[PDB]
């Protein structure tokens, strides 16, 4: 109101606008509408991408005999390693997307637009009045892209070690992963299990006791959510009906009467568990890897006797020699 | 007092629990 | 080398545009009170 | 010809994500 | 009153631990099984079944160690201590896995009997059964990963063994042999997995980030009681954020509610129609036009193919010790490799 | 007449005396007992 | 009371919390953290110098202090080999003889010292909002910051010098007679590309520009400290930070975080502040030694399917970069930035030189390469390399993490809804719908 | 290796590094006897 | 409490001890010795062929 | 590729520069419990 800049910082921090923007929202939407943008269209109509370095291109367009599942943005040569691949630093356009920078593009626009939302969260929360960190529980899947995308590539010295932007792409960089480290034997992956199992356990327990003990508000011709009106100052349901009918499924000690703890829990144990996961992808970066059982077995006489662990390693090896398509 | 659910489900956990950690601390002292 | 700046062009856009929108938050500033306040944050603005 | 089919339901996706922000009903007190 | 009716009020006396009749099935079956799993890691082997050690006695840990399936030569036998296969000879059911099948079968009736007190703890109660239809996601989980996919291979053997290495042993056995990732019905489960922890950290987060300030002190769990009348977070600064931050947000928190209750259900049962069709090996294993295409050129290659080729290596270089009865026996020039491709 | 159907009768005599009756009758006992 | 919930409004497990308004048990608690850190490094030099085996180099023993302090030019001689451990030992010795003096005096600030500062010891109290006492404080610790920088700075030119990985045929320890002072070389490090080929600040690869960089920095540091001490902060500043306790913390932490970052590469990446003789091979520096060692016992016999110049264009395990350079052929070719003092003389202006590797090579190159390839943190043993990135980026991660939270906080307790909403006035409640 | 004299000290060395951790353990043991206050 | 658990406990502690030292564990569930994996006989992997003479065969397979 | 370069750089010091003069506007005064 007082000055041209004051009217634009009143305009971005508007909490009138649709979606807010925000000073955050300033970076985030440019990146990520970019890296959208790119990524459509080279998931349609990209050349094929010599990830390998050594002159054999693997398409993951559509254009070139792909679908959905099997299509990808393939992550950028091997012979650019990590080096910083914009289009001007490429003699030809062709030659940018022989090498795979689209791949350097997406990734890296889509990194500052991720932090951008975490930023943006903080923002918005800021702007409402409300606590601030919904921004450090988005922190987790963050980190997990990150490390899938950034820092293992660091780690390795190369881009074309990053998780490639499609599904099949994926499913290679899982099982690539598995075979280079044994993820499955790696603690921190163990704990991202645990933590995505009980967040599911724990999201399909709290709906279910608030479904249970939903309070009747309603009749029998409509649907039980027309019994919650929006804005509505009273509780939905009995929290104290679904503390006891948990309290009597289990031992009545395991239980969460306070509402806030629960939701604080509920927040907490997925969260932790992604952290986990991504700290371990990202000491696996730097060779780190996870236990090794093999040959913990032997007879008297000195023979190995083979364990699940034992079986595991000759899929990881069976794995392993393919991926190597050097000797 | 002698006889309870919970005292008997409590020595049917108890009673192969501590058998079993006696067992595996043996093994933890096998030539092995 | 140094910002990635290999022509010298470069350097228009990286000092011209931040000098133009601080022209414009200078416009910001000198409508703000700048006294002390003794505060963890300052709401005059 | 299947490209056209996909490019087809990905396009559709998006727009029915489109309409579903931005012509959503409108969230009231009652 | 009559017996039926005694024992009736006795089953429904709020003690510690709640009994009903539905715990007649679920207590001796669920400690039964318990109990045979960790006999089973701490002193059975599996060295007459699958060439394997799998027990504390053998020297194994607690990711090695397993509660391994029944051998191969017997088949979907039900594998009674009584039966024709041990004929009451604890030593000889142990060494050819039917401790595996007492597990599995008692299990099964535990996780029965769990579902069935979940039943009866909300008819007692007074709420609506959510649950023990949420538990039907475990339940089908169970049924077709360690009942209905072996039943369908040729036995128990290829059924997942009670171990943590076992568990990531079946994981990259299907992999290789099946191509689950591939797998429609598997994606859609790993979605409603992921959405569910999604929702559950999200959900966890908005709630803690919209109380209200009920209290004077700076930690704000004692702001909370439970006879409260009131909400204890605002609902519409929630909307409010989630519908100007993501574009869209829930307004109805029953509706909210049901859908992370929906989301891994409807996952874990997707995932469950995926494990019953790659029982019978009817598996989205390869795309048709892409090997065709990879037949007729060389230079074609996408990821899928290398995945191909992975599943390939996982397949040569792990059958002769993950399946000895069959004896394989792969020269090392038939062993796939990167290198000479 | 064969092994395994002396088998299965003595498995469901079993199954009779030491599951079923064993556990009907303490139940039984113990809820006349305790009227409560 | 000030030591419960009833009268501080936090819990036992936020604790701590409670000292953000009384000063001197904040810096007893602070004293006392020193202590512990001051304690475990010398209890760590310690246990690493009764655990050092002679004949092993220190990368394979799990050593991460004594490789500190064989850079810094203690006991070590030519050829990156340890000579003695006693100078480790006293430095253990008066690392962990301090602790007991610094856990004193925490213990002493923290419980019977008085709880507020400024009622009886006006000099060092403040009040977290009072932004002048606050400079002076940074400031303060700004000059004994720089005053550290100058003091690695007169021992790497005038007490003993340091390890240069860099001198003629293999490290030594070195005076470093003229560090650089320009301000170019600085500012270019300062300024470089963090990507591949460039580095940023990890890729210094001499002792002279770590001497004069740290000569700039403690100098910097002095005059910011000074600065600091005598200034008050703008009207710009004063407006755009919050100024309580827990947005300086805040700060620190996103600091420490980004610090942290950069040490995990340092680690993993450079070789000339942390020389391979101490820490063993980079994983490039690794695979590059393996690939050199496979090119020599090629040159040398010539039966390894390359006896002449028949194979590709140029010899065995040869190729060419992307911009044209020769460099080492293979896996390898991704780890062509690479610069290694054994492989630095065998390096022209094109690359790689065939015929200077063919004669101009040494003995020492051959062992350094092949104890490289033995010991490689990709793979061919878990590197302490390998440790220090991982540890370091894990914490530069989790106090990101923690500076997120506590920025968060800040603003909230700042602004004042930090417990929650209002409930009276409720802000959504007042916007439009829409 | 230490030195001659102070060879007989190593088991207390070997003890000294993880110390720290106990404090932490140590911090908790006086919240719990206090009781959480 | 205290009075009957000092002497069950730890006597049940030592049954357990006794139950793999003495060698009984590996009479009663079949779990090879560490010296008896591969008889001189049979050096390879023993598997059961048939399912109807599975005691017989394990019968042969550890007489040695 | 110099104009697609200088075209980037103008965009991105833009986007910059506005973002942190933003932030550098008072942003902690832009709260609802201002007064
Ligand atoms: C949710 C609700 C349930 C909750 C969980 C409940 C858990 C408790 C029950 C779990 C176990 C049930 C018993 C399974 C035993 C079985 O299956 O026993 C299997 C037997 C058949 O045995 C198999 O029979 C096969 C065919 O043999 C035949 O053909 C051969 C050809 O060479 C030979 O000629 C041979 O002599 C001849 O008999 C092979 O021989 C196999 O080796 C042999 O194991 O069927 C039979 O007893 C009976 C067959 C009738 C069907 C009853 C089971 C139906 C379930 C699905 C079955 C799999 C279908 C595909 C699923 C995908
Ligand atoms: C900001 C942008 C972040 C990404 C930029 C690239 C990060 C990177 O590739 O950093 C690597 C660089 C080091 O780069 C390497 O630097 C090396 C320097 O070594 C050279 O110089 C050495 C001197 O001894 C040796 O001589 C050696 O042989 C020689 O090659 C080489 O140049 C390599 O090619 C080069 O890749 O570290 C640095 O510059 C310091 C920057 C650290 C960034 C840490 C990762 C970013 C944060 C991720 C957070 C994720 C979790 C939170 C999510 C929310
Ligand atoms: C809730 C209780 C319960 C349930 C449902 C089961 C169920 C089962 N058990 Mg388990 N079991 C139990 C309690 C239970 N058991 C207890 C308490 C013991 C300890 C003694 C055991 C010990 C045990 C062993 C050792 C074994 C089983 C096995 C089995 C399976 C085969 C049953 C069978 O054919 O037996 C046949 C007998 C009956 C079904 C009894 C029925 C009696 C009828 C209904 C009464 C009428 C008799 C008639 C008039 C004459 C089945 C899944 C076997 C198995 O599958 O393992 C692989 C096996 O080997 N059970
Ligand atoms: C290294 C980390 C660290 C440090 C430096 C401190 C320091 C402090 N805390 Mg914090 N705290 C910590 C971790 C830490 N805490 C953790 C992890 C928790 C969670 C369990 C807490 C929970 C917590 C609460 C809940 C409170 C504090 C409070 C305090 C202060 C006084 C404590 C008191 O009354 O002591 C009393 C303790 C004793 C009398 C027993 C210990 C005696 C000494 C200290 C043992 C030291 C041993 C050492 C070897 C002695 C060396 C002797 C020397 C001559 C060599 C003090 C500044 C309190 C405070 O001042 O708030 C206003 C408070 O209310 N803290
Ligand atoms: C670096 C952190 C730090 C800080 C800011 C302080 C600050 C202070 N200390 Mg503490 N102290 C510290 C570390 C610290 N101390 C350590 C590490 C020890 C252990 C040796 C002590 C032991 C200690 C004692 C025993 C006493 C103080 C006292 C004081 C006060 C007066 C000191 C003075 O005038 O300087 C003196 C300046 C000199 C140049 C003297 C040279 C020596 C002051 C508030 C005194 C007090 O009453 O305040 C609580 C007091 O009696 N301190
Ligand atoms: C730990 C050290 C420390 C700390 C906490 C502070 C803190 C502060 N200083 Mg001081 N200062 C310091 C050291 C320190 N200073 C030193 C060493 C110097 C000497 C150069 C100064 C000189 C100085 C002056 C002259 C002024 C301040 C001011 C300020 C205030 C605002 C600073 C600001 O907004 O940053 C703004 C930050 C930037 C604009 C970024 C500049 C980054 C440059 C271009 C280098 C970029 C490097 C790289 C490419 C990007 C970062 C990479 C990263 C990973 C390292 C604040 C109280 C101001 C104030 O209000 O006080 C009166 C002020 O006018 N400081
Ligand atoms: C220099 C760094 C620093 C400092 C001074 C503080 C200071 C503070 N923080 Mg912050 N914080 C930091 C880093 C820091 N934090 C980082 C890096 C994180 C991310 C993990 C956090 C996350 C964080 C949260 C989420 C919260 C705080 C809170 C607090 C306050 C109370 C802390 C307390 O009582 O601890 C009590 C100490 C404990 C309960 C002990 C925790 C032990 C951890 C979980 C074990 C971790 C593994 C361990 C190191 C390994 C040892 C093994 C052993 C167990 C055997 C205080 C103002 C709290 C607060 O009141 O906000 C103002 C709060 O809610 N902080
Ligand atoms: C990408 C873009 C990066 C831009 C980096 C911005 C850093 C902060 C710039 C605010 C600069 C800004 O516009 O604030 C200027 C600020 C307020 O300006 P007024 O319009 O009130 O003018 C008062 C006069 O004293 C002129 O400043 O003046 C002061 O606080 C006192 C003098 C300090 C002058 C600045 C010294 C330090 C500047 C560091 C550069
Ligand atoms: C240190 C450590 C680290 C992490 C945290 C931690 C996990 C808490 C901790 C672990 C501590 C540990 C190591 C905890 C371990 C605790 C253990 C080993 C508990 C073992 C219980 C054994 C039971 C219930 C067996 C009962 C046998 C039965 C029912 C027999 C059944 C029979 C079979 C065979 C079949 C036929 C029928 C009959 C005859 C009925
Ligand atoms: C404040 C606070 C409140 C409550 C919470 C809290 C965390 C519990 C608490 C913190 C308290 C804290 C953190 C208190 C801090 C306590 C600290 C760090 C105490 C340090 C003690 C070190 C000693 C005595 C070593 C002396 C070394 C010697 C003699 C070397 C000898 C050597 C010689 C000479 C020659 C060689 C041999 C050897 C023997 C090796
Ligand atoms: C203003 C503003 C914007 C909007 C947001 C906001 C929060 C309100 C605020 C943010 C402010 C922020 C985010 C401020 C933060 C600004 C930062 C992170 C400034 C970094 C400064 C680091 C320098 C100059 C490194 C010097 C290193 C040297 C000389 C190394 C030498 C070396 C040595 C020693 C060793 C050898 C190698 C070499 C390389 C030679
Ligand atoms: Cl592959
Ligand atoms: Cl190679
Ligand atoms: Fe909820
Ligand atoms: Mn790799
Ligand atoms: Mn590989």
């Amino acid at each position: 109101s007082a000055s041209l800049w004051e009217r634009f910082c009143s305009w971005i921090t508007s909490t009138d606008n649709r979606l807010y923007i925000g000073w955050f929202g300033v970076l985030m939407i440019p990146t990520l509408l970019t890296a959208t943008t790119v990524y459509i269209i080279a998931f349609i109509a990209a050349p094929p991408v010599d990830i390998d370095g050594i002159r054999e291109p693997v398409a993951g367009s559509l254009l070139y005999g792909n679908n959905i599942i099997t299509g990808a943005v393939i992550p950028s040569s091997a012979s650019i390693g990590i080096h910083f691949y914009p289009i001007w630093e490429a003699a030809s356009l062709d030659e940018w997307l022989y090498n795979g920078g689209p791949y350097q593009l997406i990734v890296d626009h889509f990194l500052l637009g991720v932090c951008g939302w975490i930023g943006r969260e903080w923002e918005f929360s800021y702007r409402l009045g409300m606590r601030p960190w919904i921004s450090v529980a988005f922190t987790a899947p963050v980190a997990a892209a990150s490390a899938v995308f950034l820092v293992y590539p660091i780690g390795q010295g190369s881009f074309s070690d990053g998780m490639p932007l499609g599904i099949s792409g994926t499913f290679n960089f899982m099982l690539v992963f598995q075979a280079e480290h044994n993820i499955l034997m790696h603690p921190f992956h163990q704990l991202g299990v645990a933590g995505v199992f009980g967040g599911s356990l724990f999201s399909a327990m709290h709906g279910s006791l608030v479904t249970s003990s939903l309070i009747r508000e309603t009749t029998e011709n409509e649907s039980a959510n027309y019994g919650y009106k929006f804005g509505q100052e009273e509780e939905t349901y009995n929290i104290v009906a679904a503390h006891g009918y948990f309290g009597r499924l289990i031992f009545q000690y395991a239980s969460f009467n306070n509402s806030r703890a629960l939701h604080f829990f509920l927040g907490l144990w997925p969260v932790v568990g992604i952290w986990f996961t991504a700290l371990g992808i990202m000491t696996m970066a730097f060779n780190l890897n996870g236990f090794n059982f093999n040959q913990s077995v032997v007879d008297s006489q000195g023979r190995v006797i083979n364990t699940w662990a034992d079986i595991l390693n000759r899929a990881n090896l069976g794995m392993e020699v393919m991926h190597e398509r050097n000797a | 007092p002698i006889f309870t659910f919970r005292w008997l489900a409590i020595h049917g956990l108890a009673v192969p629990t501590v058998f079993f950690l006696g067992a595996i601390t043996s093994m933890q002292f096998i030539q092995r | 080398e140094a910002l990635g700046v290999d022509d010298g062009r470069l350097l228009v856009p990286l000092v011209l545009i931040p000098v133009f929108i601080a022209i414009l938050f200078s416009n910001f500033a000198s409508t703000q009170d700048n006294e002390d306040f003794f505060d963890t944050y300052d709401q005059r603005r | 010809m299947e490209t056209l089919v996909y490019t087809f339901l990905l396009i559709g996706t998006l727009g029915v994500l489109f309409f579903a922000v931005f012509f959503r009903d409108p969230p009231r007190i009652a | 009153r009559g017996w039926f009716d005694l024992m009736d009020d006795w089953l429904k006396r709020d003690r510690f631990v709640f009994v009903g009749w539905s715990g007649l099935l679920l207590f001796p079956t669920s400690y039964l099984s318990i109990g045979g799993w960790f006999t089973g890691t701490t002193f059975v082997t599996s060295w007459y079944t699958h060439g394997l050690a799998s027990s504390y006695l053998e020297g194994c840990n607690f990711f090695t160690a397993a509660v391994s399936t029944p051998a191969n030569s017997m088949g979907h036998s039900l594998l009674l201590l009584w039966g024709p296969e041990a004929q009451g000879d604890f030593t000889r059911w142990c060494q050819i896995g039917g401790l595996w099948a007492f597990c599995a079968l008692h299990g099964s009736f535990g996780l029965i009997g769990f579902c069935l007190r979940q039943f009866e703890i909300a008819r007692l109660v007074g709420i609506r059964p959510y649950n023990a239809i949420a538990f039907s996601g475990p339940i089908a989980i169970f049924v077709s990963v360690f009942l209905m996919y072996p039943l369908g291979q040729a036995s128990w053997f290829f059924a997942p063994s009670l171990g943590v290495a076992a568990i990531f042993r079946f994981l990259l056995f299907i992999q290789g042999f099946h191509n689950f990732t591939l797998n429609p019905f598997h994606m859609m489960g790993v979605a409603g997995i992921l959405g569910a922890a999604l929702l559950c950290a999200i959900h966890g987060a908005t709630v803690q980030n919209t109380i209200f300030e009920d209290g004077d002190a700076a930690n704000t769990f004692r702001a909370f009681t439970p006879t409260q009348a009131e909400e204890t977070y605002s609902m519409v600064t929630a909307n409010r954020f989630w519908s100007q931050i993501f574009g869209v947000a829930f307004s109805n928190k029953r509706w909210l509610h049901f859908f992370m209750l929906f989301v891994p259900l409807a996952g874990l049962w997707t995932s469950a129609i995926g494990i019953v069709g790659l029982a019978l090996n009817l598996r989205a294993y390869d795309f048709v036009s892409q090997e065709l295409r990879a037949a007729e050129d060389p230079e074609f290659e996408t990821f899928y193919t290398k995945n191909i080729l992975l599943n390939e290596g996982i397949r040569s270089w792990m059958a002769a010790q993950d399946q000895p009865h069959e004896n394989f026996i792969f020269p090392e020039e038939v062993l796939p490799r990167g290198n000479a491709l | 007449m064969t092994p395994s159907f002396s088998a299965f009768i003595n498995s469901l005599l079993a199954g009779l005396f030491i599951v079923i009756i064993p556990i009907g009758t303490a139940l039984l006992i113990v809820s006349q007992s305790d009227r409560l | 009371a000030g030591r419960d919930i009833e009268s501080t409004g936090f819990a036992w497990w936020s604790g701590n919390s409670r000292l953000i308004n009384v000063s001197g048990k904040l810096l007893g608690a602070h004293v006392a953290h020193a202590g512990l850190m001051v304690f475990w490094c010398g209890a760590m030099t310690l246990f690493e110098v009764a655990h050092y085996i002679p004949e092993k180099p220190l990368y394979e023993q799990g050593l991460i202090l004594l490789p500190h302090l064989a850079t810094l030019g203690w006991g070590v001689g030519p050829g990156g080999e340890i000579v003695d451990i006693y100078p480790y030992f006293v430095v253990g010795i008066l690392h962990i003889i301090s602790s007991a003096v610094l856990g004193f005096g925490g213990v002493y600030h923290s419980l019977i010292g008085p709880d507020t500062l400024e009622e009886s010891f006006p000099a060092f109290g403040y009040d977290w909002r009072d932004k002048n006492k606050i400079t002076t404080i940074l400031g303060i610790h700004l000059v004994i910051l720089g005053f550290g920088a100058l003091l690695l700075v007169v021992k790497a030119m005038y007490v003993g010098g340091l390890y240069d990985t860099w001198a003629p045929g293999g490290g030594d320890v070195r005076i470093i007679d003229n560090p650089t002072l320009n301000p170019v070389v600085i500012i270019g490090y300062v300024l470089k590309s963090p990507w591949g080929g460039d580095g940023w600040i990890v890729s210094v690869n001499n002792m002279e520009d770590i001497v004069g960089g740290h000569i700039w920095i403690g100098f910097t540091c002095i005059a910011g400290g000074f600065w600091h001490i005598l200034t008050k902060p703008f009207a710009w500043a004063r407006r755009a930070y919050v100024w309580s306790g827990e947005a300086y913390l805040s700060y620190s932490l996103v600091a420490v975080s980004l610090m942290g970052f950069i040490a995990s590469q340092y680690s993993w990446y450079n070789n000339t502040a942390y020389p391979s003789e101490f820490y063993g091979p980079t994983g490039p520096e690794a695979s590059q030694s393996q690939a050199f060692t496979f090119l020599v016992r090629d040159q040398r016999l010539g039966a390894s399917v390359a006896s002449a110049q028949g194979p590709t264009g140029l010899g065995k395990y040869l190729m060419r970069s992307p911009s044209g350079e020769i460099i080492l052929g293979g896996e390898t070719q991704r780890f062509w930035d690479l610069r290694a003092p054994w492989i630095e003389p065998l390096r022209g202006p094109n690359g790689l030189d065939l015929n200077k590797i063919k004669n101009d090579i040494q003995p020492w190159q051959e062992r350094r390469a092949a104890e490289y390839m033995t010991h490689a943190p990709l793979g061919s043993f878990v590197s302490p390399r390998s440790w220090l990135t991982c540890a370091h980026f894990l914490l530069g991660f989790v106090f990101y993490i923690g500076h997120l939270w506590h920025a968060g906080r800040a603003r909230a307790a700042a602004a004042g809804f930090e417990k929650g909403i209002n409930r009276e006035n409720e802000p959504t409640l007042s916007l439009r719908p829409i | 290796k230490l030195p001659e004299a102070y060879a007989v000290f190593k088991p207390i060395i070997d003890v000294a590094p993880v110390i720290p951790v106990f404090f932490l353990l140590l911090a908790f043991v006086w919240q719990a006897a206090v009781g959480f206050r | 409490y205290w009075i009957i658990h000092s002497i069950t406990i730890p006597a049940l502690f030592v049954a357990g001890w006794l139950f793999v030292s003495t060698g009984l564990a590996y009479d009663i569930f079949g779990t090879p010795r560490p010296n008896e994996y591969f008889t001189q006989e049979r050096q390879q992997v023993p598997l059961v062929n048939d399912r109807f003479s599975a005691k017989q065969e394990l019968e042969d397979l550890t007489k040695g | 590729m110099f104009t697609l370069k200088i075209v980037v750089y103008t965009t991105v010091t833009l986007f910059v520069s506005l973002f942190t003069f933003g932030f550098l506007s008072n942003d902690a005064s832009r709260n609802p419990n201002r007064k």
